[PDB]
DNA sequence: GGGCTAATGACGGCGAATACCC
DNA sequence: GGGTATTCGCCGTGTACCTCTCCTAGCCC
RNA sequence: CGGAGAGGUA
């Protein structure tokens, strides 16, 4: 049980108990970095893999080896909170033991020097935060995990190669985890082509050739032997019974010397069947039958050895009496059959133009390197390197592992390189595919796609800098001297930390953590991304990726995905899915022993997946584990099916594990149409948080999870009891069994205050404990942003009808009450940063300053004397916030500059104004200015002021900690002074640091009153350099880039209200506009008086098909009727008890729900604080597919004193009567979405114009005119609109000289036109022209 | 219909109405998931294709009020398979006669 | 690569050959609006017809220069707003829904000012738009010369287009709300009340129903 | 400091250049 | 012989908006 | 207002 949970129980309708609670939801971030940075006893993903992979480095020259020993994390210089105040990155330095080994020269392998440089500097990796979260430029990046195909054998289908014969070919493609991929694709003709990565095709046994392989072993290695005796008349052949499934009877099939199978026949099983049961050994076959078959190697004559018959060449009539004629008795023909094993390969070796290895590995080399004249070694060179060299092919441990496995090898490891015998293999099972013994693998299968998380990336890419700077250091020791010289002197730190900072930062997976609700960063980090590097490409069509799979069940969620054009490819990771150790995704099932359900769960994979069945979380669980239905529901391949009970093997741990976070927050899931509640789940991301959180009323549970889970949460690190509250600190005095040896005092926990997270929106966590109340550790002690006591508040309760009310309400659009205006709800907070930077020119360096050239005092009034606008004041667009000023490179007037300055009075200055004014069309409050200056820049006022405020915070904290521990040691000195003689008279009336003046008779006292003074000044000092330490680093200079002194960030709030327009939502994939906020009389009402705050158009449920809002409303107005009739027990003061009977009536309604009972609470105080929280409304928790019937909600209404029904007869406030029938109305959680009206809106008509064209775009002071494409250009040439195209493409889009002329003519005060010549076409003519193609004009 | 479109065997026994079991719901996600990524899809296809229909009939304009062709098209009630899919009415509405059609007789 | 372009060459057209006197706003049902009007911000009809704003100001009197009528425009004070009515009371505006698939995606309505933030639509024209008040954002765009707002008014006033282009037969016709408000009056009952009553005409049928 | 200065997990269509049985 | 029948490149990729980064650097003078 | 990449929207 939690404290914070006895504050507010959430009721919950759930009826199975959760046997697996819900794990942390960032694992995988967490997990993914941890296996990265973490140390090694062997050689496993990380940074010891990439260092034992690329090292030792061996040189040209000299036998001088540089040997890795160790490597450690140097600790970050700064933490996570002041990393992203100062706007550089939180990485950790690395650092490397390594010794530089020169061996003897000339002799047997020994060493003659070994020289050590330890902790060699090579560059800092950003860490990640313990949310899962990577600070990069002073912003929270999320690594995207990436779903792509596993390193291995892949055996695809070529599909619409008919060529007028149709036939579905085959391919096998080997990939690698690093290296060039191959390819064994068949043909029309039945021929293996083979390709390395893409290039051009080539014969299979090309490659065998270049593996030094003669057509004879060719042959052997992958076709049957069949035998030839030469005896009897036309040659005897040794039945092969199983030789004939798919043969044709050619010829004359004898057993016990008749003939069983006439020429001509189509051989059947019960032809084999008789065979097999004949046991014949031998038969006697036509002559013409043995010339149709190929020899399997070459044959010479006995007494000279001249070649006769060779391989890959046919038998005939002179070459069997040439072989008999010089003797022989065994021949070994290659077997043949269309349907099993065919001559593929027989084929593909007459077609082979080489015979050799030397030629086959110089036609290789060409089709690699088109020209570049080939030597022989050369082409040995490439082709040992691209696959048999460790440091170009390798396949990792998962790509053997998937290698052997689609193989079928016992072996669950080998060698990262190809081999012989793997190419072998791979022929011989794609051979088999094609003789259909074989199947082909699924494609977008979750057992064939692996996940890359954030480590594996970021091991590879950081293997790629360490193999560049192999290639320096390979370079050095070979140049320079082969003698002593320490190996921090040629390794540069610009490769390694460039590729690893491109990787965290511009990578296509290194993703802006969309941060405006904590569901929104929880969906994000859990992100499965199929696009990136290695992967999909997002213009791929792709109906077959796009679609989900029948094992993409329970381990990405099938209801989220975005709507855009990349659907289908970006999903979420389910809830309770997780990586395997080798990448693929694993999903909990409870073990099912005979017919009991266990406890116990098992991460089955997804291959692992498919070969038991699984029950579904439906069909409850009666005694201990027994389902209740005899046949329940499973699925065994992905579809679903009806198992016995005594069948099944696994079953699904919860009924939220097919769903992500937040596909599983939509109460009664099960009631929405899949489309619709995808699109709701797409919204909920899109949630603004709201200015005040509050609970959903109807809610699953999961609130709570993502809450905690999330990073905006300030959860209780150790527990105890809260010593000090504040709205931005909260000081807990720590439990004594939860104390490190010695003293440690309080835990400070300081609070995120209004910080743009990542887009213009507010996160702010808010204090939700008081003084004394008692913590334990784990538990919210602040609400973060959208969330109220612990839970998710994505959006607010509202009341609604559902009735369409005169029609402003007609698609999906949607009606507010002015009372909801009134309550200040659906209301945002938006910090907008803008970043002024004060640089470097070669003309001077700007400067950050007060005194801006020629402007008005009106807007420097809120200015101060260091040129950084208030924290506090009111802006508008236009105003200046940073007075930024550059140097002038010189003052040059023009006559007509003269005349304007002579008449309006201006002045004339050697610096230009640059300052940063705040853009037109937002205002707000300055809440934040964040000053960045690096080491050399002196120090201005705000500067200095920030740092004091930095400062005192610090200090304060340290001086907490200082006032604990010394009024611990004086308690301590305190009672030894007492003792060795009563003094506690004089110490109270002294000041309690004055005691260590204060002496006493010699004893053991004495001494302890010495060494506890000693330890007091110890104490003194410590904290004297731990608040220098904290001044360093908030005053050390901060990262920047090159040319730029200081950087100036200031946010501004804008309090945004929602209006008519706005993009207002549901869960449930309802949506809508806000029509128009009519006053509050006007609104419905019912026969309590009551209005109505939201009324939602019905007719959107017949159709969009999301009727779970209806019993949203339904259980909404159950719960808030809970919550009333409350709230009046609350105003009349009744007893306790009353109220506690009618909570554990409200808890208690239901059948077969886990929800336990009180008291168990405290009897007043809790009761009371429950109360004082239910007063709005009651929490009801509903599991998505285990939610409340329609029965629990009609009795929770019963016992609200509420139509039972769901409809009251509302009464038309407009006008002020009934209508014919009730309409439904109740409480729905409705989601203010981040598509504001205010945000969207724009026009414009005279503005910003580009310098390369006249069209009209810049900024957002005033943005360009809107892009009027060709498609609106159809559709006015549809219409006779024949003059409007000319208007809007010709003197409203580029003639400048149309543009001034009828701007003049309209402001003239009429409204005609200059026909005009586009500039766009001039450009379009200029370009023609520049390319030595003439354009020119026919002139009237 | 399941991946590759061919129909579950088990279909969707129950409603909105009433609770909506996880595979029922899981099964109906590939349907809404292959409508989805088909209006993706068929909305850049047919964007595509008005934009080359556009490009190869631009220059098509009326200019003329008579040419005075009989040469014309003829036009019959569409009976496709074995019954009527459109009445001879609708496609000669609107249009303007080629020569001057007689009664059956 | 750049005279190359996808889709089309980019700035004669495409991509994106984009328009002055012209704006974007998510739309509002507005269901008091007469068939050839459409509801639109009072912010957006100021600072789209600014020079139309500045020719009457200048013409009136109220103005001396394009300086003042700058200031008077941005005050935005009450004498500006009569103005602007006078400027916007026949002037019409084409409404544009983003993907274009036919003429009727571009249409000509009578502006009317509201007071708020986004623009109204009429309910019967967004079948036409093939625009569902679900956050969908429109683009209006503001014909200038005689001839412009003469031949939108001729051909591309939705009054015009009651007619599909396409196959004939209407497309703007009642969809679900007018609909089913309609389809609730003309159904009919066995016993309710004033039944079996003689009435002369929708005169006091109208009285005795309300 | 700086003035030169240097891949496929796309897919379908299609024209050009050879490729291959009868 | 000739007509497929491949193999070798070229090419096409809805619409429009919002937000966000992130921007020739190596180097021998 | 020179150009890429990402998300979301319709």
């Amino acid at each position: 049980y939690s404290y914070t949970e006895k504050k507010r129980i959430r009721k919950d309708f759930g009826k199975r108990p959760q046997v697996l609670d819900v794990p942390y939801l960032l694992s995988i971030q967490l997990d993914s970095f941890q296996k990265f940075i973490e140390q090694d006893p062997e050689g496993q993903y990380g940074l010891e893999a990439a260092f034992r992979s690329v090292f030792p480095i061996q040189s040209y020259s000299g036998n001088s080896e540089l040997q890795y020993v160790s490597y450690r994390l140097g600790e970050p210089v700064f933490d996570v909170q002041e990393c992203q105040i100062r706007g550089v990155t939180y990485s950790a330095p690395l650092r490397v033991k390594l010794r530089l080994v020169i061996y003897e020269r000339e002799a047997p392998e020994g060493t003659v020097k070994d020289i050590k440089e330890q902790e060699v500097y090579m560059g800092e990796i950003p860490l990640m935060t313990d949310n899962g979260t990577f600070v990069i430029n002073g912003t929270e990046r999320v690594i995207v995990s990436q779903l792509h195909r596993s390193p291995g054998v892949f055996f695809d289908s070529d599909k619409g190669k008919t060529h007028s014969s149709g036939k579905v070919l085959y391919n096998a493609r080997i990939i690698p985890y690093r290296g060039s991929w191959l390819d064994f694709e068949f043909d029309p003709k039945d021929n293996l082509f083979v390709r390395i990565d893409r290039r051009r095709k080539l014969p299979a046994t090309i490659i065998l050739r270049a593996l030094n392989y003669t057509t004879e072993q060719i042959l052997d290695l992958f076709f049957e032997k069949v035998i030839f005796e030469i005896r009897d008349n036309k040659l005897q052949m040794e039945l092969v019974p199983e030789r004939l499934r798919g043969e044709t009877a050619s010829f004359d099939i004898e057993a016990n010397g008749k003939v069983y199978v006439e020429k001509g026949r189509r051989i059947t099983a019960r032809h084999i069947r008789q065979l097999e049961k004949d046991d014949v050994k031998l038969i006697e076959v036509p002559v013409e039958y043995i010339a149709g078959k190929v020899v399997a190697k070459d044959y010479i004559d006995e007494s000279t050895g001249e070649l006769i018959c060779a391989a890959n060449m046919e038998l005939s009539l002179d070459l069997l009496a040439k072989l008999s004629q010089s003797g022989h008795k065994r021949i070994e023909t290659l077997f043949t059959n269309d349907l099993d094993h065919g001559p593929y390969i027989s084929e593909t070796l007459r077609v082979d133009p080489t015979n050799d290895r030397l030629s086959a590995l110089v036609e290789i080399y060409r089709m690699m390197r088109p020209g570049e004249p080939p030597t022989r070694e050369a082409a040995e060179s490439l082709f040992e390197n691209l696959f048999f060299s460790e440091d170009r092919y390798d396949l990792s441990a998962v790509g053997r592992m998937k290698f052997n496995r689609s193989l079928l090898r016992e072996e669950i490891e080998g060698s990262g390189i190809l081999s012989k015998d793997d190419i072998i293999d791979v022929m011989k099972k794609l051979i088999d595919i094609r003789n259909g013994k074989g199947e082909v693998d699924d494609i977008d299968h979750l057992g064939n796609r692996r996940i890359r998380s954030v480590g594996e990336m970021a091991e590879n890419q950081f293997r790629v800098g360490l193999v560049r700077v192999e290639r320096a250091v390979k370079e050095r020791l070979s140049l320079g001297d082969l003698d002593t010289l320490m190996p921090q002197d040629m390794i540069n730190a610009k490769p390694i930390s460039a590729a690893v900072k491109e990787f965290f930062g511009s990578s296509q997976l290194s993703q802006f953590m969309d941060q405006n609700n904590p569901l929104s960063e929880i969906t994000h980090k859990r992100r499965i991304s199929a696009l990136g590097p290695g992967g999909l490409t997002r213009e791929r069509a792709g109906f077959e990726v796009r679609d989900v799979h029948p094992t993409h069940y329970g381990r990405v969620c099938p209801i989220e995905t975005p709507e855009g054009p990349n659907i289908g490819l970006i999903n979420s990771l389910s809830v309770y899915a997780q990586t395997n150790e080798y990448g693929f995704l694993e999903t909990p099932y409870r073990k099912v022993t005979d017919g009991v359900v266990t406890d116990e769960i098992h991460y089955l994979s997804a291959i692992e997946e498919g070969n038991y069945v699984i029950a579904q979380a439906n069909s409850n669980l009666d005694e201990e584990g027994h389902f209740v239905e005899d046949l329940v529901t499973c699925r065994s391949k992905g579809e679903s099916s009806l198992f016995s009970r005594d069948q099944v093997d696994y079953m699904d741990v919860s009924t939220q594990q097919v769903v992500s976070v937040g596909a599983s927050l939509i109460p009664f899931l099960e009631h929405d149409d899949a489309n619709r509640a995808l699109m709701g789940a797409n919204m909920q991301r899109q949630a603004v948080p709201t200015l005040r959180a509050d609970k959903p009323l109807v809610g699953t549970g999961m609130e709570r999870a993502v809450a905690v889970d999330s990073g905006v949460t300030a959860v209780a690190k150790r527990g105890g009891v809260v010593q000090y509250v504040d709205a931005s600190r909260i000081v807990i005095k720590v439990n004594e069994d939860e104390m490190y040896p010695g003293e440690a005092g309080i835990d400070i926990y300081n609070l995120t205050k209004y910080t743009r997270s990542n887009q213009n929106t507010c996160i702010n966590q808010m204090p939700c404990v008081s003084l004394g109340e008692p913590v334990e550790r784990g538990d919210v002690l602040a609400d973060g942003p959208s969330t109220d006591l612990g839970e998710l508040a994505l959006g607010q309760n509202m009341r609604v009808a559902f009735m369409p009310w005169n029609g402003y309400n007609f698609e999906d659009s949607i009606l507010v009450s002015e009372r909801v205006v009134q309550e200040d709800r659906f209301t945002t907070i938006h910090i907008q940063e803008l970043a002024c930077v004060s640089r470097d020119t070669k003309l001077g360096p700007e400067e950050i300053t007060a005194d801006i050239p020629n402007v008005g005092e009106a807007a420097l009034s809120k200015l101060d004397e260091s040129g950084i606008v208030y924290i506090g004041a009111e802006v508008t667009g236009g105003d200046i916030l940073v007075g930024k000023v550059t140097p002038k490179g010189e003052t040059q007037l023009t006559p007509e500059e003269k005349l304007l300055r002579a008449i309006f009075g201006e002045k004339a200055s050697d610096v230009k104004d640059s300052s940063l004014r705040v853009p037109n069309g937002v205002s707000g409050t300055v809440i934040d200015v964040q000053v960045f200056t690096r080491d050399g820049v002196e120090k201005d006022k705000r500067a200095l002021e920030i740092e004091e405020m930095q400062l005192k915070q610090a200090k304060k904290d340290l001086s907490e900690e200082l006032q604990i521990l010394e009024a611990g040691l004086f308690s301590r000195i305190r009672a030894v002074l007492v003792a060795g003689g009563v003094e506690a008279e004089k110490l109270d009336k002294l000041p309690r640091d004055r005691w260590l003046e204060l002496g006493l008779t010699d004893e053991e006292k004495q001494n302890q009153l010495e060494q506890l003074a000693e330890q007091y000044d110890e104490l003194k000092h410590e904290f004297e350099k731990k608040l220098e330490a904290k001044r360093r680093k908030i005053t050390q200079g901060d990262d920047l880039a090159p040319g730029v002194l200081k950087i100036v960030k200031v946010y501004l709030a804008v309090k945004r209200r929602i209006q008519p327009g706005d993009k207002m939502a549901g869960r449930h994939g309802n949506k809508g506009v806000i029509s128009k906020i009519n006053p509050i009389e006007d609104m419905p009402y019912d026969e309590n008086g009551t209005p109505v705050d939201i009324v939602l158009n019905p007719l959107g449920v017949p159709s969009r098909m999301n009727i779970g809002q209806i019993l949203e409303t339904h259980l909404g107005m159950a719960a808030k009727g809970i919550g009333d009739k409350i709230n009046a027990m609350l105003k009349q003061q009744q007893e306790v008890a009353k109220l506690r009977e009618f909570i554990q009536r409200a808890y208690d309604l239901g059948a077969d729900v886990r929800q336990k009972v009180d008291l168990s609470t405290f009897s007043d105080e809790e009761v009371m604080r429950l109360a004082e929280n239910l007063r709005k409304g009651m929490p009801i928790a509903t599991p998505v597919f285990d939610g409340a019937k329609e029965a629990e909600i009609k009795e929770l209404l019963k016992l609200g004193d509420l139509p039972t029904s769901g409809q009251i007869r509302l009464y038309d406030g407009r006008t002020g009567e009934q209508f014919e029938r009730p309409v439904t109305v109740g409480y729905m959680y409705m989601l203010k979405l981040n598509h504001l009206v205010d945000d969207k809106m724009h026009a414009r008509s005279t503005g910003s114009y580009s310098l390369v064209t006249q069209q009209p775009l810049g900024g957002k002071a005033q943005f360009g005119g809107q892009r009027f494409g060709e498609m609106e250009v159809w559709a006015l040439e549809a219409y006779g609109a024949a003059y409007t195209l000319q208007e809007m493409l010709t003197v409203k889009s580029d003639d400048v000289n149309g543009r001034t002329k009828m701007y003049k003519n309209i402001v003239d005060g009429n409204h005609q036109m200059e026909p005009g010549m586009p500039e766009s076409f001039n450009v379009l003519l200029k370009e023609i022209r520049s390319l030595g193609i003439n354009i020119e004009l026919e002139d009237e | 219909a399941k991946p590759d479109g061919s129909i579950i065997e088990t279909p969707i026994t129950a409603n909105f109405r009433e609770g909506l079991n996880v595979l029922q719901y899981f099964i109906s996600t590939h349907g809404a998931r292959k409508g989805l990524a088909d209006t993706a899809l068929k909305t850049a296809n047919s964007g595509y294709l008005t934009r080359r229909l556009v490009d190869v009939a631009q220059d098509l304009v009326v200019t003329e009020d008579d040419c005075g062709t009989h040469e014309g098209i003829m036009m019959t009630p569409v009976i496709e398979g074995g019954d009527v899919k459109e009445p001879l009415r609708d496609r000669v509405l609107g249009r303007v006669t080629a020569e001057d059609v007689l009664k059956p007789g | 690569d750049m005279i190359k372009g996808k889709q089309g060459r980019f700035r004669q057209n495409l991509l994106g050959k984009r328009v002055d006197y012209s704006g974007r706003s998510v739309i509002t049902v507005g269901p008091y609006l007469r068939l050839h009007q459409c509801g639109l911000p009072k912010k957006m009809a100021l600072e789209l017809f600014k020079p139309f704003i500045y020719g009457k100001l200048e013409l009136r009197g109220l103005a001396t220069t394009i300086k003042a009528a700058k200031k008077m425009v941005e005050r935005e004070e009450a004498v500006v707003w009569d103005i602007l009515d006078e400027v916007i009371r026949e002037h019409p505006v084409l409404l544009n829904r983003a993907p274009t698939l036919h003429r009727l995606g571009i249409q000509a309505f009578e502006p009317v000012l509201i007071e708020g933030k986004a623009i109204q639509l009429h309910p019967l024209v967004c079948a036409a738009y093939n625009a569902d008040f679900d956050g969908d954002q429109m683009a209006v765009h503001v014909p200038l010369t005689l001839e412009a707002q003469l031949e939108a008014r001729a051909l591309m006033m939705s009054t015009n287009n009651i007619l599909s282009p396409a196959n004939g037969e209407p497309i703007i016709v009642p969809s679900q709300d007018v609909v089913l408000g309609l389809y609730y009056m003309t159904r009919d009952c066995v016993n309710a009340k004033g039944e079996g009553m003689v009435l002369t005409g929708p005169k006091e049928a109208e009285r005795l129903y309300r």
